[PDB]
């Protein structure tokens, strides 16, 4: 037989398997983009909806 | 590659220098249609100023 969920039963447990990274994950540079406006204001189409 | 360039805007520099590279690298043959210059037919003695 299949082993009953513990949130399904009233009984607390002390013993449960959590998983984790291994290690920080906020460790890593952060993202970064190069942004190129465009070169004529007027040239730009807006249209197309 | 034989590469046609009819805008460069919104190119990013990178890519530029990657494209460059390209024609070092690989031989591309780059066409950039949208550069406008006037030219000067220097003599050899002249020099490249």
């Amino acid at each position: 037989q299949v082993g009953i969920p513990k949130l399904e039963v009233d009984h607390i447990s002390f013993s449960n398997v959590v998983s984790m990274m291994t290690a920080n994950i906020r460790t890593g540079d952060d993202m970064a983009v190069e942004r190129v406006n465009p070169d004529d204001v007027r040239a730009i189409n807006i249209r197309n909806a | 590659v034989h590469m046609t360039i009819n805008e460069r805007a919104g190119m990013s520099k990178l890519v530029a220098d990657n494209i460059i590279a390209s024609v070092i690298k690989s031989n591309w043959v780059v066409d950039i249609l949208d550069i406008e210059y006037t030219a000067e037919v220097m003599t050899p003695s002249e020099g490249y100023t």
